[PDB]
């Protein structure tokens, strides 16, 4: 491992290199400026980002001794010998040379003093404080500490003079992902038909290790087709398939469609794939949505040239059965950004604090796998008015809303977190969410027009065998006040009548055989629509339509 | 020689109440 | 045990077998490709699916060293002894030969390290992290883990290098259950009458061990039929198909064992009148579950929900009982106000749990009696309990229509006040057909009278046409 | 007994279960009766402690894991089964749940006859009428 | 006493009850008196916390289980029996629930006569009339 | 103190109360002043926490029972005496209830509070006792 | 505003408590009409809440002496619907009445940190837009 | 400082507080600086420990037990002004708080720090003290 292994964060790499070499390579400039260089440095960030790799690389280029201390391996069996073990390790590290010391998993020895309730841990942490303090200027030894989460650190360890400089090893950008891909793919037999730029342009939230997972998965897939064709039979080995081996692009596509970022698998969503042709109608609305979602994620230079802060939230409102959840599905599957699905009441919990912890965790993952699109469906469940009634049942709902506002208002151009809102009753939405600067643009989804409705019918009956001589414009003109859900219901009833006809025809055929084509016609007939129209209704009453119209007017 | 010990103390929950209005 | 024991999951058998054997049979090929194979895998799914069976099969077939770690076994009382045990285990596995570690019930030893408040557990998980990755992480060894709640693991442990590949050993399909039955009936002696295909079709939610239990119960029934010891009876047992029918009519899937309904005995002939509604219900329930090829031929998902509404006692709960008793799909009978709770969020937690059971043991039918009790209008109540009812109805809306799979959940609602239902529930997609159940007419009243008098002796000359003509506004209850 | 197995030291309750099962398997084809099992088998999802969850996982792996059990049968008794981990309510661990419910008139007569067979009754007492007039008695 | 058996550590209250009952059964036929049983016998399923459930189950096992008791008698005292676990209010655990309620005029007269046996009175003192005016005074 | 002795650890507040009573009964006949008893007496029916009912039962056990008290008197203090248990307000535990809720007493408090300092010669305490009509003391 | 009772007055009460605590201060009541609504007669639950809000506002503004030196600033678009009980002397007596040049200055202050094209004049937009506003 | 008062020995924190208070009363009429009081005083309501309550009671009984012949004062710094016990903010211990909401002190700190280096020949630390507004220490 070397300087060419760690990748992405070039400026951070330069900063850490300066920090670790200069007080060990050239201390004359430190004396000239007049500052004593620090002895401890922290690096933090999401797990699997490259912290340990960078520390090992630093231990490699510099010939200074590298003493790794596994966090959970510092205790001992006999009463009070772990302290002696740590002390003798540290004294050998100092006495031997101006070495480099790496303490892994500091969190194991930093439980914030509140959830400790022990005494051996207290003794070990205090011993570490004394050993860290007892570092003379002549030692010329510096410690690098590795923490998975930054907020579980003892501030006593964070005080100046012991551990002062932290570095947020964050998510590499597109160039960082491309270069790390090159680093991993340079030691492989790569076929010519490869474009790593596309892979480093379609991968968004991946950080450090999942790229390696991607590579391994692709290699495995290649092994799959070459094993299926070779058919070694598990009784010998040949010597021609190995040299006739080339990694394709379709395997990379398969790996991309298979794996997801290592952080978001805890919230993996079941694969439902809906194309932009599934959302019939709403052409201008879909165009506006595309413009709103593609610009912040692809044109930062345009954003700078405009000089206007883009909105970082949006609210869909309208009558039930119009397609809000459908647009959410379409964005989730083919928007080219991460997506975490959450249900409103799902997060709330009966214990004290757990609810706010859940909001904090979901938004932490959202910021980690940036860019992302957090879909809040049925927003009126968690975001209601505040102080509506004296009986606030402990004010937990108010506390949750305050947590959502305080932890969502800490946004900026960075982290690219786009919030999709979706509510059925906008009247109960809190005005705090609706104030300008937080969720400004509002999209009202109206009832479909006759043309839009014909498009909806064609989009719902796309993958359905249908008669040659049949039209849908009559149905569209007839179902004047219908909604998308109603159109789904009518087509479903027609299909149900068709399957009934098919099964009765098959039963009659079997009977006459007892005493080839499966049905008299595999396609849905016009008569099925004709006699499936007697049972449809209209989803939303005129009162609900009037209320939504008034809300749009105001 | 030293020894460890386990401890499980308690938990605290939150309830919900119903109120009556007079129009 | 071998590869002929684990049944119903071809993909998972192939994935685990290749991952465990191919890097330990042709390492040169993986040096030729250049990269190392995945080396840690976590098997997850509902209990009684075959995770431990797969581990046993791998241990028996592969000739390499195998070390087994039950979860709590590592911990000990003396300070810093659990980590010593883990280090010793890893060293023993590595030193002798290339080996396979198997950690059963990892949830006991790998908490989230964020909600826990102990000390020893957090050091044991940190020690596991260091052993799985770091300086001198691991050589020529593979790690398999088994769990029932993959979400109860700290995410830092489930990254590449520790557990890169996730195999999902879930509920089988009809073909999977048929294959499992064929495996489990390979050693007993069966009569010719048994037909496993129909039995697998009717086993709508059984997973793994459930099938084994069914077989055992059938055999026991056969044992207690020909025991009312000489070799004459020791030979010629002959597990009949009737034994299997009885055991299937007695057992229920373990998933729904929590919410097993009391055995009420009604039949379709008990429901007088409403012939067309009865046929409609038959058509809407039995077609998606028995004839999926035609639905996929047309490329449309089936209709699921239905709502009965009408005057009290017209026969709504009677239809629900008939569905519960004379339908192959599983039944979840749920009360209206039973699911509410005093705590904060426990109503929606219970609703989510109920629907999780329904979607787990699919195809399933859930009966919502008095839908107007929990699903009322939204925001009408001024003085509320914090909008708990509002959150309940929103939870129902998202659970019945959201980011779900829409595999097979049939919701039937029964309320006599259809004006108090939230209009967001009445739209197609959740409760898409509303069936009015009107008061019986004379030909329905006569049918009802015969329906309830089919087990009663009557005078031969007693004609019921006069009674039917005499009751005009009556209902079935009357 | 239900709560009798757990001790304060970390990692000793599971050791007690290990010892119990190992003795049962080492001695003979045995029967293990666990009384009031609801106290050592919660759902691991509503609980928040650590020793209880770990004990539950120990029980699951000890009754059904690799080389699970050899000719030893497990009996359990409880007053409420719904507060038990679903992973324990499965074939292999708890094969079948018997419902010992409220006796009917004949059951009450049998209970009365067995319980009044060692005392010196008078000649004027019949037990069928007494079993008829006693209605909701659980035995 | 109620809170005197509980301890901080997990799995020690039950040890306290075990040793207490063992001491009771070690030597002679013994009488146990648990004052304020409602403080350590809550209604199961109505409480949040495994320790209360475990101590309730341990008490149930101790009083009525396999080889339950030998010539040992148990007495409890509570102010609100309705808050006791119903499994505890069965024959074999708490079979005779005696109601020590408000005395009547005669009982309160007895109370006055016993209380004024060590006190020095005046010649012109009667307790029957004094007992008559008091109505709700208990003990 | 009331909220000081209450904790979240199970079986710890009762141990603190038992230790305090044993310390009061060990050395000498003493006087115990438990302050703010309304926080640790939730009437056993309105509360939901088990530790509050447990420390209530511990208080009734330490005040009454077999060899409960040996020449030691306890004193309490509260603002609303109605939110206490009826078993706590019984004879033998809190058998005397004292209502410590005027101008001459306010003048006496002013005289005893202005005793260690020579304020002046022309200061009249009548206006200081008449204008501060709502001062508790 | 709280849809319940008391709370909707306690909010204004503790707002004025924070005001008198942080003396001197300025209480900028935006959209005074929406709060006051000229309590008058409405005869409902909303009317009762409006009357209680207006009475709380009057009794928590008229109690300001020369001490604590608070200062209430109100702003509205429609001055017709404001309460004459709040436009009385002794509580709030000042009346500041609030063009093309102001529109040009507003557009030039809004286009301060913007890379504008050099060949562009905003006086045409100022002359074309007459009854517009800064938000539009 | 705040969290530098605890040790493995039980009760050592009260002995350390008594030692510091008796040293400040023994040596001279002086001033005690208690930095980061938010660790010692956990506001007594959200906490659940017992040594924190014991050290808060010890600090209360040591701040109250200062007579006129002690002539010692205490100074205490905190970050948040809300997580403090009102019993510590009661009349007698802490009543006179300041609300620190300059350029000369910033220039002094600059001349303290940067005076130990071969700096430059064209530097004006007055401009750095003027342009630096919110820095401290
Ligand atoms: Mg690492
Ligand atoms: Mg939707
Ligand atoms: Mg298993
Ligand atoms: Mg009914």
């Amino acid at each position: 491992v070397g300087y060419d292994d760690i990748g992405g964060c070039r400026k951070q790499m330069a900063q850490i290199r300066e920090m670790v070499e200069l007080p060990l390579r050239h201390p004359q400039l430190f004396k000239a400026i007049g500052i004593k260089p620090p002895r401890g440095v922290l690096m933090y960030g999401p797990p699997g980002t490259g912290k340990t790799l960078m520390a090992r690389a630093v231990a490699n280029e510099t010939g200074a001794f590298f003493f790794l201390i596994n966090g959970p391996e510092v205790m001992s069996k006999m009463a009070g010998e772990s302290e002696s073990n740590l002390r003798k390790a540290f004294e050998e590290a100092e006495k031997n040379a101006p070495a480099i010391i790496f303490i892994d998993e500091i969190d194991s020895i930093a439980p914030k003093r509140d959830k400790t309730n022990g005494e051996v841990e207290r003794r070990v942490v205090s011993q570490l404080l004394t050993l860290m303090d007892g570092m003379k200027a002549r030692s010329n030894v510096v410690v690098i500490a590795a923490t998975n989460r930054p907020n579980s650190i003892d501030p006593a360890l964070r005080r100046f003079g012991r551990f002062d400089r932290e570095v947020d090893i964050g998510i590499p950008d597109a160039t960082g992902r491309l270069e790390v891909l090159r680093i991993h793919t340079k030691n492989m037999k790569l076929a010519d038909d490869v474009d790593l730029e596309a892979l480093a342009a379609e991968t968004h939230g991946y950080v450090g290790a999942d790229i390696a997972s991607l590579c391994s998965e692709a290699a495995m897939q290649q092994i799959r087709e070459k094993m299926d064709l070779i058919d070694l039979d598990e009784d010998e080995i040949d010597a021609e398939v190995l040299d006739s081996l080339g990694v394709t692009m379709d395997n990379f596509r398969f790996a991309l469609g298979n794996s997801n970022p290592s952080a978001l698998r805890e919230t993996v969503v079941e694969s439902v794939n809906v194309t932009w042709d599934d959302v019939g109608g709403l052409d201008e609305i879909k165009e506006e949505l595309k413009e709103t979602v593609e610009y912040p994620v692809l044109h930062p230079d345009q954003y700078t040239k405009f000089g206007l802060s883009p909105s970082k939230g949006v609210l869909f409102y309208g009558p039930p059965g119009t397609g809000k959840t459908l647009l959410a599905k379409a964005v989730a599957t083919e928007v080219s950004a991460n997506f975490i699905s959450v249900k409103g009441p799902e997060l709330l919990s009966m214990w004290y604090g757990e609810s706010e912890s859940n909001i904090r965790d979901i938004f932490d993952k959202a910021r980690a796998a940036a860019p992302t699109v957090v879909f809040l469906d049925e927003l009126d469940s968690i975001a209601k008015a505040r102080g509506g009634s004296l009986g606030d049942a402990g004010g937990a709902s108010d506390r949750v809303v305050n947590q959502l506002l305080t932890e969502m208002d800490g946004m900026n151009a960075k982290k690219n977190v786009f919030v999709i809102g979706a509510t059925n009753r906008p009247d109960q939405i809190d005005p705090a969410i609706l104030r300008p600067g937080r969720l400004d643009q509002l999209i009202y989804v109206p009832l479909p027009d006759e043309n839009a409705r014909l498009s909806i019918l064609n989009a719902q009956l796309r993958k359905t065998p249908l008669e040659p001589g049949l039209e849908l414009t009559a149905i569209a003109k007839a179902t004047q006040g219908f909604s998308g859900a109603d159109l789904l219901y009518i087509v479903q009833r027609a299909a149900k009548y068709a399957i009934k006809d098919s099964i009765e025809a098959h039963r009659q055929h079997e009977a006459e055989k007892e005493v080839p084509e499966v049905d008299p016609v595999p396609y849905i007939t016009k008569e099925h629509f004709a006699e499936a129209m007697k049972t449809a209704k209209r989803s939303v009453s005129d009162a609900e339509l009037r209320r939504y119209e008034a809300y749009s007017q105001q | 020689a030293a020894a460890a010990a386990a401890a499980a103390a308690a938990a605290a929950a939150v309830a919900v109440a119903v109120a009556v209005a007079a129009a």
